[PDB]
C-alpha cells in the first residue's frame, strides 16, 4: 500500500543546483521520519540526510552538510532535496525512504522500512 | 546607580544595564492583603510568560523570533540610541500579544526539537 | 530502555472541594462585594471525556447555601431593628361585614408605640393578617415575641433574584455536563469546561420551583435513591407553566418614626374592598404537565400502577404550602388544586394565598424579618419549571409536595456542574534521556 | 487551538501539543483572598517540585531515572497513542511519589557532579 | 534521612547534602491568609535573588566571584568539615550583603557577555 | 524554679512541680435554677 | 530615610481631577472617622 514517487532531473552540469522531490501515499505522511540514500552505479549504498517528521531537524553526511538542504511539506506529503554545488562524486542514484528516526514518543527506527524506485542524478 | 526607575528616560541602550534595580523593586488588613497579593499575582504571571518562553532565569533573554519590521521599521541606532523605553513601549503597544503568541511557539518547538535530540543514541 | 520525562501542563484533574467567587453583570445580594461576570465567557466541549456527576455530593450546593445565608443577614444587619414592636396590641376584625375566604383576616390592632424623643409615646393603628398575630388572653402580641427580636427589611433593597454566576479561581475548572437525558448522577460523556457556571436566579421557594432552566427535552426526576421515600425527588420540566399570582389588596402604607432615625412601616389602610390573594394555574397545561410526570414516574416505580397525586402532609406554613417571594410581599399558597389527581396506567385553577409579614427564613431559630408593606397592587407572573416531591412509604404510589430544605432548590439548578482541581504535572516513559 | 483542557480527551502524543494553554489558566473578601492565595501556593509548589527535579524552565523536562516497567509495561504506542493523560493519570497514581522521589535523588546526584566537574582546572 | 533541619548540628559538608529537605518545607482568619501570603513573599524574594544571579534552577550554584579571603580566612577543611552551617552564617553576616552584590554584578556582565557572543555569526 | 532575675523582688516566680498535688474543690450546694425571658428571645439564668 | 529619584528625562501627563488617589484618599478618612466613633458612648437616652 505505501508508494514513494521520485521525481526530478537527471542530468546536471557541475557547479548546478537540482531539486528532487519524493511524493509518499499510503501512510501518514507526518508520522514518519524519512532520509535519502544514495548509491553511485558502481558502489553500495551511502546516507546521505536525514529530516524528522516535522522537519525542525535535518541531519548530513558530513561529505554533503555545506552544499544539500533537506525539507518537507507534510500538507502535500512531499520530501525535497536541494543539491548545490553538485561536484561530480555526487552522481548516483538517489532514493528517499521512511525510517531513520523517531519523535521520542514513538518507538525507535534506525532503519530505512519504505523504499522508491529512485532516481539517477548524472552531474 | 540611578536608582528604581532612574533610568526611565534614559536611551533603552542605557535602561538595558539597570534590568536588576526595577526586578528587585517588583517584591519589595483586607486591602493590605490584597495588594501585596496582587503584586505577587503580577510577579508569577510574568515569570510565567519568561518560562513558557524558556526566559525563566535571564532578564536579557535572547530568542530565536525574527523581526518582521512591520512592527517597527526603525533601525538598531535609532531604536537603542535616540529613544527610551517609554516611546518603545507606546510605538509597539499594537504588535505586542502578536510578539507574545510567536514567543510561545518558538519555545514549543525548541522543546520538542530538544526532545527528539534527546532520543538519538 | 525508556526514561521518565516530566511534563507540566497535563489536562487531567481530580474532584475537590474549594472556595468559589460570585459574579454578576439595591439588591438583597450583594453584586457590589461580588464581582463582574465576563461579557464574553468560553465553553470548551471536551471531545472524548466522559466524567462521573454527582449532584447529590456536589459541595457547590453547600457553598451557595452559606452564600446565600450570609448575603442575607448582611442585607439585613443595616435595617432598623423593631424591639419596640414587641407590645400589647389592642385588635380587632378589621371588616366584620366580609362574607369571603378573607373573613378573620386582617387585624386592626391598637398599640402605644414609641416616638422619636425618648418621653413621648404615639398611639398607633395598623392592619396586621391574622397569621402575625397570636392571641395572648382582644389583647394580642407579634408571632416572633415568643422566640426572637425582628429586624426591619430596608424599603429600598428589592427581594428580586437577581441572577449569580459561580466562578472558580485559577487551578481550578467546572465541568458541565451537556446530556439532555442525565439523571443527576453517573457517567455523562458530553462534558465540556467552563471557569464560571451560568447566572443562577436565587430564587425561593418551596414544593414547586420557579423559573430557573427548564430541561431541554423531556421532563427529568432526579433522586438519591427513589426507593427510599424519605428522599426529596426533583422534578425538572420540559415545558414552563404559567402562574399569574397576584395580591389584589390596595394597601396604603404609612409611615412612623420610632426612634431617632428609626422608621417604622405599616399598612395603613385598604383602599376599596378586601380581596383574597391567589395564584392562577391554567388547567390544561397542569395535566399535561403532570401525564409527563406520570409517565416518567412510572419508568422507575412499574408499569400498570396508580400513581397518586395529594396535598402536603402537615407542618410548618413554609413546608406544607408553596411559599414564595412576588414583588417584595411573601406568599404562602395552598396548592391543593395542583395535587388532588389519581392517574391509573381559561378554565384556571385558583390556588388561595396567605400573606405573612413576619418570615422566619431558612428554617432558622433566632432571627425574625419583618417584610414591610408594598403600595398598590402586587401582581407576579412566574415560570412554574419543576417540582419537589416526596413519596409515602403497594400496587398505588402517592407522591406530596415537599421542600423545607432549601438546598434543594439549588440542586436542581446545579446538577450540570461539577468542580475539579486542575493537576498540572505528570510524568511517563520516553525514549529522551537527559544528557549527561 | 482548543482551548484550556480542550485535548483532555485527545491522546497522550497530542495533548503535549498544548501544554502551555493549561499552563497559562494556573494564574489567570476572605473567601477571594483564600482562593487566590491557594492558587498561588498551588502553582509554587509545582514550580517548586519542578525546580528540585531541574526542571524549573521546562514545560517537558527529561531526566536520567529509567522506567521500571512494574509502573507500567505498556509500550510506547500503547502510552502516547492509544491513552489519555487522564487514564494514564490513573494507571500511574500508585507509583507518582515513588518517581518523584527517585526524581529528586536523581537532580541532588547531577548537582554533584556537576558541582565536581567544574573544580577541575 | 534526618528530616527538616536535621543536618542543622551536622558539618556544612554533609549538610549540604539535605538541601531538598528544607526546600520543601520553605512552601508546605485574617491571620492564617497573611501568614500564607508572607510565607510566599519570603519565598519569592529568595527564588528571585538566585534569578538575579542566574541561579534561578539550582540549589547548589557555583559562580564567578572570587573569595576575597577578608570574608573568612579559614581553609576549605575549617570550613566544610569542622564547622556547620549556624557557625557559618554567624562568622559572615556582615560581608553577606557585599557577597550578593557582587554576584549582582557578575551575572548582569554575564548576561552582556552572552547576548554579544550570540551577535558573532 | 524560673524568674527573669530572681533578685529582683518585683518579678514573679514561677515553680515547676515534679509531681502533680491533688486539689478536690467542690461547691456542695445543691442550687435548683429557674430562667425567665428578659426580651423576645432573650433568656436570664438565676439561681432560684 | 525615605527616596526620591528624579527622572532626568521623563515628561508625563497629570490630571489631578482623575486622581483616584483622591478617591481612596477620602474613603479611607470616612473609615478611620467611623472606626474612632464606633466604641464611644452612644447617645440615645439624650433624645429627650
Ligand atoms: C474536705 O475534707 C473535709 C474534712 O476536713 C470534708 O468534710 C466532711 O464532709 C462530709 C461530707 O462529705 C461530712 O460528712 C457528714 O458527717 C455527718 C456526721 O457523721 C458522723 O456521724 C454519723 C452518725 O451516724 C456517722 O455515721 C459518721 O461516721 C460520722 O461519725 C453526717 O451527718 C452527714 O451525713 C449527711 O450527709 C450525707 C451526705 O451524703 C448523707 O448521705 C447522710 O444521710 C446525711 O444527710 C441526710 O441525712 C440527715 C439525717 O440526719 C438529714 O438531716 C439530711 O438532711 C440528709 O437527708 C455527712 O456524712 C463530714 O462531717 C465533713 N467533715 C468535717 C470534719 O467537717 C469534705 O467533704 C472534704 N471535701 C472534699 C471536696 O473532698
Ligand atoms: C420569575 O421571574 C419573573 C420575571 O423576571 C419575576 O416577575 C417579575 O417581578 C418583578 C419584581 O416583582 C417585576 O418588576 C416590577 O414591576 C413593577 C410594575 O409596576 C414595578 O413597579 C417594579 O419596580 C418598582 O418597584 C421596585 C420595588 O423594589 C423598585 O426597585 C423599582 O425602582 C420600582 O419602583 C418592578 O420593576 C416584574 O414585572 C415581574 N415580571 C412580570 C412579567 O410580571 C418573578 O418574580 C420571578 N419569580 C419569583 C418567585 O421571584
Ligand atoms: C388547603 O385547602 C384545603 C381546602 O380547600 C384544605 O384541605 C383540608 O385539610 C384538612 C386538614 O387540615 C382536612 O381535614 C379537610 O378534609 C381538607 N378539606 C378538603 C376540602 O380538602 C387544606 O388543609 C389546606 N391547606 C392549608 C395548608 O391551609
Ligand atoms: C538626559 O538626557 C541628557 C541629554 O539630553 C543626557 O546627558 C542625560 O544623561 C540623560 N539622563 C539620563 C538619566 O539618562
Ligand atoms: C509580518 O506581519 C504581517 C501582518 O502584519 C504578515 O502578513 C507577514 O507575513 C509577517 N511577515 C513575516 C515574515 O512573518
Ligand atoms: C494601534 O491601533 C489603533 C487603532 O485605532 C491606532 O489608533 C494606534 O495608533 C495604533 N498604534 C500603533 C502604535 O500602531
Ligand atoms: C373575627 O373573626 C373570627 C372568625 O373566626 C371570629 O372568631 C372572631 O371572634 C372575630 N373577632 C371579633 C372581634 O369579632
Ligand atoms: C396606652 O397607654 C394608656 C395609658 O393610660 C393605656 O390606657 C392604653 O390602654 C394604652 N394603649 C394600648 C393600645 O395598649
Ligand atoms: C411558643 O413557642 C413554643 C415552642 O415550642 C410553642 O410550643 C408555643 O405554642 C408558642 N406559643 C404560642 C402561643 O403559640
Ligand atoms: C441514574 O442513572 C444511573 C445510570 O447508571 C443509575 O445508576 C442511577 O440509579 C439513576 N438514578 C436515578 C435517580 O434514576
Ligand atoms: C438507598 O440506596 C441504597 C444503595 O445506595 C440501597 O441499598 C437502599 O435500599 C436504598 N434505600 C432503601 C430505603 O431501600
Ligand atoms: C398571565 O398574564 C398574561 C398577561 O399578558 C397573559 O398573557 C397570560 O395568559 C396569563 N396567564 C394565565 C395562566 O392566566
Ligand atoms: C381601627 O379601628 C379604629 C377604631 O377607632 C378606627 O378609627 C380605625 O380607622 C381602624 N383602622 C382601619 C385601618 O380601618
Ligand atoms: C389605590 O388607591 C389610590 C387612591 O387614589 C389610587 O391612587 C391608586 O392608584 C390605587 N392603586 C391601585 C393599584 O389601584
Ligand atoms: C418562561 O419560559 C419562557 C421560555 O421561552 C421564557 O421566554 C419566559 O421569559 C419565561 N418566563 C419567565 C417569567 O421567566
Ligand atoms: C476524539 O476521538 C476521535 C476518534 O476518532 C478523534 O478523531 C478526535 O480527534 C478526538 N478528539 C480530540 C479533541 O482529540
Ligand atoms: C523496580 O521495582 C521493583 C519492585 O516492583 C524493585 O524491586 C526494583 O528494585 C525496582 N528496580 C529499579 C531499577 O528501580
Ligand atoms: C492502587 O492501590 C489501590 C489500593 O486499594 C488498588 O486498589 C489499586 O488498584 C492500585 N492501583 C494500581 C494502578 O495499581
Ligand atoms: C554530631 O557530632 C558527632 C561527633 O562525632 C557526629 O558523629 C554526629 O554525626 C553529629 N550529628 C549529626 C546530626 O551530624
Ligand atoms: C577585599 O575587600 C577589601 C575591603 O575589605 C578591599 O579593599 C579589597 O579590594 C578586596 N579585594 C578584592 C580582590 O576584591
Ligand atoms: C560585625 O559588625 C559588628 C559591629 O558591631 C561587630 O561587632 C562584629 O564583630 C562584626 N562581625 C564580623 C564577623 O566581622
Ligand atoms: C539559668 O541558668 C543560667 C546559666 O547560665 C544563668 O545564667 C541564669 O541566671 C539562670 N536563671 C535562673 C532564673 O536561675
Ligand atoms: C535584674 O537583672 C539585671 C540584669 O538584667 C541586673 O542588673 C539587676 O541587678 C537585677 N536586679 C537586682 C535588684 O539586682
Ligand atoms: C425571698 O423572699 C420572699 C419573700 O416573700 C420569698 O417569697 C422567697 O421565696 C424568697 N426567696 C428564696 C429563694 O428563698
Amino acid at each position: 500500500e505505501v508508494q514513494l514517487v521520485e521525481t526530478g532531473g537527471g542530468l546536471v552540469q557541475p557547479g548546478g543546483s537540482l531539486k528532487l522531490s519524493c511524493r509518499a501515499s499510503g501512510y501518514t505522511f507526518s508520522s514518519f521520519a524519512m532520509s535519502w540514500v544514495r548509491q553511485a552505479p558502481g558502489k553500495g549504498l551511502e546516507w546521505v540526510s536525514l529530516i524528522n517528521d516535522r522537519g525542525g531537524l535535518t541531519f548530513y553526511v558530513d561529505s554533503v552538510k555545506g552544499r544539500f538542504t533537506i525539507s518537507r511539506d507534510n500538507s502535500k506529503n512531499t520530501l525535497s532535496l536541494q543539491m548545490h554545488s553538485l561536484r561530480d562524486g555526487d552522481t548516483a542514484v538517489y532514493y528517499c525512504a521512511t525510517g531513520g528516526m523517531s519523535s521520542a514518543l514513538q518507538s525507535s527506527k534506525y532503519y530505512f522500512d519504505f523504499w522508491g524506485q529512485g532516481a539517477l542524478v548524472t552531474v | 546607580s540611578l536608582g528604581f526607575l532612574g533610568a526611565a528616560g534614559s536611551t533603552m541602550g542605557a535602561a538595558s544595564m539597570t534590568l536588576t534595580v526595577q526586578a528587585r523593586n517588583l517584591l519589595s488588613g483586607i486591602k493590605q492583603l490584597q495588594a501585596r497579593v496582587l503584586a505577587v499575582e503580577h510577579y508569577l504571571r510574568d515569570q510565567q510568560l519568561l518560562g513558557i518562553w524558556g526566559c525563566s532565569g535571564k532578564l536579557i533573554c535572547c530568542t530565536n523570533v525574527p523581526w518582521n519590521s512591520s512592527w517597527s521599521n526603525r533601525n538598531l541606532s535609532e531604536i537603542w540610541d535616540n529613544m527610551t523605553w517609554l516611546q518603545w513601549d507606546k510605538e509597539i503597544s499594537n504588535y505586542t500579544q502578536i510578539i507574545y503568541g510567536l514567543l510561545e511557539e518558538s519555545q514549543n518547538q525548541q522543546e520538542k526539537n530538544e526532545q527528539d535530540l534527546l532520543a538519538l543514541d | 530502555n525508556l526514561w521518565v520525562t516530566v511534563y507540566y501542563g497535563v489536562p487531567v484533574w481530580k474532584d475537590a472541594e474549594t472556595t468559589l467567587f460570585c459574579a454578576s453583570d439595591h439588591n438583597v445580594w450583594a453584586t457590589h462585594a461580588c464581582v463582574p461576570t465576563d461579557p464574553n465567557p468560553q465553553e470548551i466541549h471536551l471531545e472524548n471525556v466522559t466524567e462521573e456527576f454527582n449532584m447529590w455530593k456536589n459541595n457547590m450546593v453547600e457553598q451557595m447555601h452559606e452564600d446565600i445565608i450570609s448575603l442575607w443577614d448582611q442585607s439585613l444587619k443595616p435595617c432598623v431593628k423593631l424591639t419596640p414592636l414587641c407590645v400589647t396590641l389592642q385588635c380587632t376584625n378589621y371588616t366584620e361585614k366580609l362574607r369571603s375566604m378573607m373573613k378573620g383576616e386582617l387585624k386592626n390592632c391598637s398599640f402605644n408605640m414609641t416616638t422619636e424623643l425618648r418621653d413621648k409615646k404615639q398611639k398607633v393603628y395598623s392592619l396586621f393578617y391574622r397569621l402575625d398575630v397570636v392571641q395572648i388572653n382582644k389583647e394580642y402580641r407579634l408571632i416572633n415575641c415568643n422566640t426572637s427580636a425582628i429586624t426591619q427589611a430596608c424599603p429600598k433593597v428589592s427581594f428580586e433574584p437577581i441572577p449569580i454566576h459561580y466562578c472558580a479561581p485559577a487551578g481550578f475548572a467546572i465541568l458541565k455536563c451537556k446530556d439532555k437525558k442525565f439523571n443527576g448522577t453517573g457517567p455523562c460523556p458530553s462534558v465540556s469546561t467552563v471557569q464560571c457556571t451560568h447566572g443562577i436566579k436565587p430564587v425561593v421557594s418551596t414544593q414547586l420551583l420557579l423559573n430557573g432552566s427548564l430541561a431541554e427535552e423531556e421532563v427529568i426526576i432526579r433522586s438519591e435513591n427513589i426507593t427510599n421515600n424519605a428522599k426529596n425527588i426533583l422534578v425538572q420540566l420540559n415545558t414552563p407553566v404559567q402562574i399569574n399570582c397576584t395580591r389584589p389588596n390596595n394597601n396604603t402604607v404609612k409611615s412612623i418614626r420610632i426612634g431617632p432615625g428609626q422608621a417604622f412601616y405599616y399598612t395603613g389602610d385598604i383602599i376599596g374592598h378586601i380581596r383574597q390573594a391567589h395564584c392562577n394555574v391554567s388547567k390544561a397545561t397542569w395535566n399535561e404537565t403532570l401525564g409527563k410526570v406520570v409517565k416518567q414516574l412510572r419508568k422507575h416505580f412499574g408499569n400498570n400502577t396508580i400513581i397518586r397525586f395529594a396535598q402536603s402532609s402537615g407542618g410548618d406554613l413554609e413546608v406544607t404550602t408553596h411559599s414564595f417571594n412576588c414583588g417584595g410581599e411573601f406568599f404562602y399558597c395552598n396548592t391543593s388544586g395542583l395535587f388532588n389527581s389519581t392517574w391509573i396506567s381559561n378554565d384556571s385553577i385558583t390556588l388561595p394565598c396567605r400573606i405573612k409579614q413576619i418570615i422566619n427564613m431558612w428554617q432558622r431559630i433566632g432571627q425574625a424579618m419583618y417584610a414591610p408593606p408594598i403600595q398598590g397592587v402586587i401582581r407576579c407572573v412566574s415560570n412554574i419549571t419543576g417540582l419537589i416531591l416526596t413519596r409515602d412509604g403497594s400496587t398505588t404510589e402517592t407522591f406530596r409536595p415537599g421542600g423545607g430544605d432549601m438546598r434543594d432548590n439549588w440542586r436542581s439548578e446545579l446538577y450540570k456542574y461539577k468542580v475539579v482541581k486542575i493537576e498540572p504535572l505528570g510524568v511517563a516513559p520516553t525514549r529522551c534521556k537527559r544528557r549527561v
